RNA sequence: CCGUUAGUUGCCAGCGGUUCGGCCGGGCACUCUAACGGGACUGCCCGCGAAAGCGGGAGGAAGGAGGGGACGACGUCUGGUCAGCAUGGCCCUUACGGCCUGGGCGACACACGUGCUACAAUGCCCACUACAAAGCGAUGCCACCCGGCAACGGGGAGCUAAUCGCAAAAAGGUGGGCCCAGUUCGGAUUGGGGUCUGCAACCCGACCCCAUGAAGCCGGAAUCGCUAGUAAUCGCGGAUCAGCCAUGCCGCG
């Protein structure tokens, strides 16, 4: 049941991720819906290249936080346990929320 | 001076938020 | 001024009427962002270097 | 535009009430000018600055809403 | 515009009448990006000759345009050492796009106050050869044909 | 017929030679044919000869206008010029009042341009 | 019972649907009739109708989805064709070659800095 | 363009309650979303030039680079930047260092650069009636209720965010007016009157009201960008921030 999104700017670091947590329940315990993509949220920002009068030739950066969702339909007692057992994760931050 | 101190002029050149607008 | 100024920008004085930003490594006044703390310089020369998390190159 | 409530320096008050003990003088030299044209003191002259001195000016009934710093114009052209 | 001739865009036809000459013209008088705007003059002013006459007006719309295409006409050419100006026939896809563009600007030339008014008389008086968009257009064969005499380049 | 006394702006649309008057325009117009219930979409060239002075004495007594306007427009300014204010020295000076930028335009408060070169 | 049909044109949404009705062609509700009343390529949203002789025929549902009107129009002239060949396949040769099954793809340039509108260099001094 | 994966946006496309709203039960084709992939290589055929290549054509979504981004070699301009920063050398060190109040880069007989509204019937107001793409936000975004003839004020729903909101998009469609006028075209200037953020709004803020309503009738010599969803036109966001230079810039339709 407990629900959790999985937030990261690159979806590699995410998509394993979120490959990694299912691991942790869907072969734990009941199946589990796959992950749940949501849309990507840009940060988008460009900038001047030059450092004084040239204002053209400017450069864009983005800082993509790609966004993805992850439910359980059964919160099973055992596969929890399994979950913070995964203390191997990535540089990726995650939520949980009832 | 559209858009600065003392007239009353316009603003699209000031814009408005912060400014006097809506916060909390 | 130019250490001088970011000390400034420390201590607080006056009311809500004096408070502005000031880019950390390069310590520049204004093109600074609130996200990063860096002026559109002192952000470069750590975007292109790679001291930024997810902030790649755009393109699109 | 003086929306609910008007203004007008601090030490002002004490510049120019402290002239109203007797109903005193006119002689003053300080550094104020954004304040409110007061008023409850259109029976002096005030010290306003420019940019290198103080230039005054007797005060007169009709002035209320504008401010101090007109009267002490600032770039020599006119 | 050097080397290879390029391609000339080819355009949807009308849906009303069978032709894209009608979607030609009204993409012409179009201005602003108003597409739709544009096909009720035009149509409001095909709907006065329905109620004009027994004219038909796409039946008719072709002949003035065979009153507004030329035949030689004149172009700009430099030689020698100085500025002169060279004469020629006509493009027949030229002649058709030379048509409509003087046909759309003589409508806001004409004295009227509404718009389809101002599109069916010029080609309406063009029909049988006394319209605006006639002297522009033989005026260059004014413009020509006196210069019969320039028989080298020619080409 | 006879309208607005002072001027007379005959053989136009009411509301709208109303707004050429110093002192009309829009919703001066409306409030008129709001307070004296007489429609607007009304000509001048035929209307009931009465709904002539009905306006008059309304639009012509609460407020100011006409050459009953332009007294305080003068009065306004004059003291401004006597007052030493440096606003009133805007008027004068060929200059604007609502501080614009005089290293181009102002010429609303000038008129021509002069080169001298 | 019925067939679907996709059409995006324009970066515009607008899901179509085949049935075998008789008259009834609306849009989200509305009317398709009203919905678009006062165009000029209304009639072309429907063509693959009276160039196959087969308007008095079938019926429609339709849902847009954003998208630009026109944009919004020209995917509908679609959707119609990209149905229908699922069961009804033979009409093809009557279409591709006259040229309808196709996006017709256009989407618009992004604006790029140093210029305006995308493609608009500013005013150029020499002096 | 399509396939799969996955369903808190979407869906009566099939059904069951509906205050007839996607509100619900319910479901994942469709909408949409974001990860990996197939696909376009002159592949095939009818011809042409030996050759690369060309007119094609079929199939295919697209065909010959499908259309944009980022990527910018050796090198000149002894180019620009000691003022983003580091740094040689000369200098300043009872100040060429530092703090505050005020004033100034907005000053104006002028002229140029880049833009903004126009100088109008494909036109301009008023009322009614739909469609976005992207971007952003908890000590913030502001629905909504009332008050306000209006910018806005008090109360406060939801939202740390495909949910909540900014947010109403304009051109569009219908209907009435205005029937060519210096105009119900344009808003500069200016008088008075307001709310709205912050120690504080004259030079040096908006928005709104009563107006005041200037030149402007298409612009000389010249000259500018633009080869396709481009040009023009119409509108929507972001970035620095106590307020503050944001009609400029960068994005979206
Ligand atoms: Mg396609
Ligand atoms: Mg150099
Ligand atoms: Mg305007
Ligand atoms: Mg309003």
């Amino acid at each position: 049941k407990i629900r959790i999104k999985l937030r990261g700017f690159d979806h590699k670091t995410l998509d394993a991720s979120a490959q990694k947590i299912v691991e942790a329940a869907r072969r734990s315990g009941a199946q589990v819906s796959g992950p749940i993509p949501l849309p990507t949220r840009v940060r988008r920002f460009t900038v001047i290249r030059g450092p004084f009068k040239h204002k053209d030739s400017r450069e864009h950066f983005e800082l993509r936080t790609h966004n993805r969702l992850v439910d359980i339909i059964n919160p099973n007692r055992k596969t929890i346990e399994q979950l913070m057992t995964l203390d191997l994760p990535t540089g990726v931050e995650i939520e949980i929320k009832t | 001076g559209k858009g600065d101190r003392r007239t009353r002029r316009g603003k699209i050149w000031r814009g408005t938020y912060g400014k006097y607008r809506p916060r909390k | 001024a130019r250490k001088a100024l970011i000390e400034k920008a420390k201590r607080t004085p006056k009311f809500k009427v004096r408070a502005y930003t000031r880019c950390v490594r390069c310590g520049r006044a204004r093109s600074v962002y609130r996200f990063f703390g860096l002026c559109r310089i002192c952000l470069r020369e750590l975007a292109h270097k790679g001291q930024l998390p997810g902030v790649r190159k755009a393109s699109w | 535009s003086l929306k609910k409530g008007v203004f007008v320096d601090d030490h002002l008050l004490e510049k120019v009430l402290e002239l109203n003990a007797k109903g005193e003088k006119r002689l003053i030299k300080t550094w104020s000018r954004r304040s409110t044209i007061v008023p409850e003191m259109v029976g002096h002259t005030i010290a306003v600055y420019n940019g290198k001195q103080h230039v005054p000016v007797y005060i007169t009934e009709n002035m209320v809403g504008h401010k101090l710093g007109e009267f002490a114009p600032t770039r020599t052209y006119r | 515009a050097r080397r290879r001739r390029a391609e000339v865009r080819q355009l949807q036809p009308d849906l009303v009448y069978g032709d894209v000459l009608v979607t030609a013209f009204i993409n012409k008088i179009m201005r602003d990006g108003k597409k739709n705007l544009a096909a009720r003059i035009f149509y409001d002013a095909c709907k006065i000759i329905q109620e004009k006459t027994g004219q038909e007006p796409l039946k008719v719309f072709k002949q003035a345009v065979e009153n507004v295409k030329p035949r030689m006409e004149v172009r700009s050419r430099r030689v020698g050492g100085a500025n002169y100006q060279v004469p020629m026939e006509v493009s027949p896809r030229r002649q058709q796009s030379l048509a409509l563009r003087w046909l759309v600007q003589a409508a806001n030339q004409r004295p009227e106050r509404r718009a389809a008014v101002r599109i069916a008389h010029e080609l309406m008086d063009a029909a049988e050869g006394k319209g605006g968009a006639v002297k522009k257009k033989e005026d260059v064969e004014r413009m020509a044909e006196a210069n019969r005499a320039y028989a080298h380049y020619r080409w | 017929a006879r309208i607005a006394g002072v001027e007379i702006p005959r053989n136009k649309r009411v509301d709208v030679a109303l707004t050429y008057i110093y002192g009309i325009g829009k919703a001066r117009a409306k409030e008129a044919l709001e307070k004296t219930g007489i429609n607007p979409a009304t000509r001048v060239k035929d209307l009931t000869e009465a709904e002539v002075v009905r306006l008059r004495e309304y639009v012509e007594n609460t407020w100011k206008l006409e050459g009953e306007l332009r007294a305080e427009v003068a009065a306004n300014i004059k003291r401004l010029m006597d007052i030493g204010c440096y606003r009133g020295l805007r008027h004068r000076r060929g200059l604007p009042v609502r501080g614009q930028r005089t290293r181009t335009n102002a010429r609303t408060r000038k008129g021509p341009r002069k080169t001298v070169a | 019972e019925q067939y679907y049909g996709t059409g995006r044109r324009k970066e515009a949404v607008a899901r179509v649907f085949l049935r075998p009705g008789n008259g009834k062609v609306t849009v989200n509700g509305q009317d398709f009739n009203e919905y678009f009343q006062g165009l000029v390529r209304a009639v072309a949203a429907l063509e693959p109708l009276r160039a196959v002789d087969a308007l008095g025929r079938f019926d429609a549902y339709i849902t847009v989805r954003g998208g630009g009107k026109s944009g919004q129009i020209d995917a509908i002239k679609l959707g119609i064709a990209r149905a229908l060949v699922q069961y009804n396949p033979d009409y093809r040769a009557k279409l591709k070659p006259l040229g309808f099954l196709t996006r017709d793809a256009r989407v618009v340039e992004r604006k790029k800095y140093g210029k305006h509108k995308a493609r608009r260099a500013p005013q150029y001094s020499k002096r």
